[PDB]
RNA sequence: AAUCCGGUUAAUAUUCCGGAACCAGAAGGUGGAAUCAACACGGCAACGUAAAUGAAGUUGGAGACGUCGGCGGGAGCCCUGGGAAGAGUUCUCUUUUCUUUUUAACAAACCACACCCUGAAAUCGGUUUAUCCGGAGCUAGGGUAUGGUGUUUGGAAGAGUUCAGCGAUGCUGAAUCCGGUGCGCUCUCGACGGCCCUUGAAAAUCCAACGGAAGUU
């Protein structure tokens, strides 16, 4: 919000519609679900300073998961506490990404 | 004139080569308006905390010429 | 003040004040066009002439 | 009732102005969506080109290569004729959830493509295939 | 305060076209404004097109092409009611052709 | 195609000085965007957007078009209520008399007539100052575009003006405010309504369309 009303960054990894980004209440990593059924995990960290531009980097992409009616994760959701993910698929399954 | 809120921004502008100096304007509204001239604009950001101003005003690099009230 | 003025102005706060009565649904559609219609003859030549007739009406 | 499942229509407004389409599915009925006569259309958008012997396979097949379009349309926004193409594997892959999913919508709209490919060279259809001249 | 003309062009006529501004000198000025840009039209109906922003026709240059051009067959060129005219008068003639070529051939 | 403000001369200023912009052309570069699904997606639609190739050939638009009347909008000027400043007048009366009270080009975000969608209407409705339109689809509801303008800034108070002082003409204080308006005058824009008949210059120039040539690196 401080940089520009242009992204700071863009980001392409995924070989299919991204569905849902959600960034953990506290610890500084976000994660990115699309259809692919892959789960991009991203360290994100924010300094306060000015000059200090945020450091985001890559951190995993978690596989595994099925994909059903070119569908796969739906949904995921950052544990409040630790860095946990929960990932909805398609398929019926949740996943404990821990 | 540009009328600039971002101050990250207003810092990518000041290390750009472009910048050659910068005003410091203190309003009576207790206002900071930093004028940063570039070759096509006068870029402005107004910054309304006092302390801002201050821990904007040393993050310039030390490069550029800053100035006092014009 | 010329004629054509005070007709000017009167026949705005006429038709002004029938858009009004007719959005707060004191009159229907009909008779706003009806009192829309005499309004055009001069048949009320100030504002509270019209009103007592709303109430009659 | 001149509306019907793989009636060939054209669409007058929008975008696709002027483009020749198979009525997919029809929704007459209306829908809180679409609260009007919106039947899904499957057509071309850019039209193949002539193919020539001259020029290579790979030449052959990019000219052959057909963008297809799928869309929502009102009724009065598109226009019936006599002209009516039947296709097995275009029946029921449409719906809600394909339009709703982009991901479905893309792997609806590489079918239709890929439909489209065969019965052109099967050379079938020719002329809806062929772009109309206004 | 009466003012005088900044050119030499006497003889004021329509490109003669000022305005009076007050300076932050507290003076009252001359300022000539070049005349308004004009939409374009249809080339069928001839009724200005929709989506067109007004300007004049060296500025049109300056614009994008999305931003001069609506995103239809003869967009920026024909209106829409004109397009769908166009559209079903083809057709119709088109099938009338190919039901009057039937006629001969049988 | 494209410029504004302030200052400056004994005599020149949209030219000079200070500051702030704009236009046109020119190359590469940086970043972003599209493609082995060949040249982007969304919306029922009017159409929208950071981009989103288009040869030959074929068109369209701007330029580019009479006159008159009324209405509406905005700006400046004029009128005027207070606020402030100074100069008055004043035995007394007189919250009083007189004078002043600025924001440019340009750049940002937002702020109302044509058309689309639902709709099928006369028991005729909507509506002008001036009855105009409506199954060739009214009123009503939701939209789209054109933004004449207005709002908030930036420019910009650091400038200008007016008062007080203090010391080369410098330095320091303050204020430069809140309204109300009118068949008002000047200029411009929008929406109509006539009269036309005389149905109302040309070109340079700029834009768009149809058209589909060509085409891991």
């Amino acid at each position: 919000l401080d940089f520009s009303s242009k992204p700071y960054k863009n980001l392409r990894y995924h070989s299919r519609a991204l569905r849902d980004v959600s960034y953990h209440p506290s610890l500084p990593l976000f994660c990115s679900g699309s259809d692919d059924g892959d789960v991009q995990v991203f360290h994100g960290r924010v300094y306060s300073d000015l000059l200090a531009n945020p450091l985001i980097v890559p951190l995993k992409i978690l596989r595994n998961h099925k994909v059903v009616d070119n569908v796969g994760v739906l949904s995921t959701c950052w544990h409040p506490k630790e860095a946990w993910l929960f990932s909805a698929g398609a398929g019926g399954e949740i996943r404990m990404w821990t | 004139p540009r009328q600039i809120s971002d101050i990250k921004q207003f810092l990518e502008i000041a290390r750009r080569k472009d910048a050659t100096s910068a005003r410091i304007k203190k309003n009576t509204n207790k206002d900071v308006k930093f004028k940063l001239r570039c070759s096509k604009y006068l870029y402005t950001l107004v910054v309304a905390d006092a302390k801002k101003a201050e821990k904007l005003r040393q993050s310039l690099p030390p490069d550029l010429t800053v100035t006092e009230v014009g | 003040m010329p004629s054509a003025v005070v007709w000017m102005r009167r026949q705005r706060v006429l038709r002004r004040l029938l858009r009004k009565y007719r959005e707060s649904g004191k009159i229907d559609k009909h008779l706003y066009h009806t009192l829309y219609l005499e309004a055009k003859g001069n048949t009320f030549k100030h504002k509270r002439a019209l009103i007592e007739h709303i109430q009659r009406a | 009732k001149i509306l019907k499942p793989g009636k060939v229509a054209l669409i007058t407004r929008g975008r696709f102005a002027g483009k020749k389409v198979v009525i997919l599915q029809a929704i007459d009925q209306g829908s809180k969506s679409h609260p009007f006569g919106h039947a899904v259309v499957a057509g071309v958008e850019r039209y193949p080109l002539k193919v020539t012997k001259s020029m290579g396979a790979k030449r052959i097949a990019r000219r052959s290569r057909v963008k297809p379009f799928i869309k929502v349309v009102n009724y009065n926004h598109l226009m019936p004729t006599r002209y009516a193409l039947e296709l097995d594997n275009l029946k029921g892959l449409i719906t809600a959830d394909t339009f709703k999913e982009p991901t479905q919508r893309s792997a609806a709209r590489k079918t239709v493509k890929k439909t489209f490919e065969e019965k052109y060279q099967s050379g079938k259809s020719a002329w809806f295939f062929t772009p109309l001249r206004f | 305060q009466r003012v005088t003309y900044r050119r030499r062009l006497a003889y004021n006529t329509r490109s003669n076209r000022t305005r009076i501004i007050k300076t932050p000198g507290n003076n009252i000025r001359y300022l000539h404004i070049k005349k308004l840009g004009t939409i374009p039209r249809c080339g069928d109906t001839g009724v200005p097109l929709q989506g067109i922003p007004a300007l004049r026709p060296r500025e049109f240059a300056r614009l994008s092409h999305n931003k001069k051009t609506v995103q239809r067959a003869y967009g920026g060129c024909l209106s829409a009611n004109a397009v769908k005219d166009r559209i079903v008068r083809a057709f119709l003639i088109e099938e009338q052709k190919i039901v009057k070529q039937k006629l001969k051939q049988l």
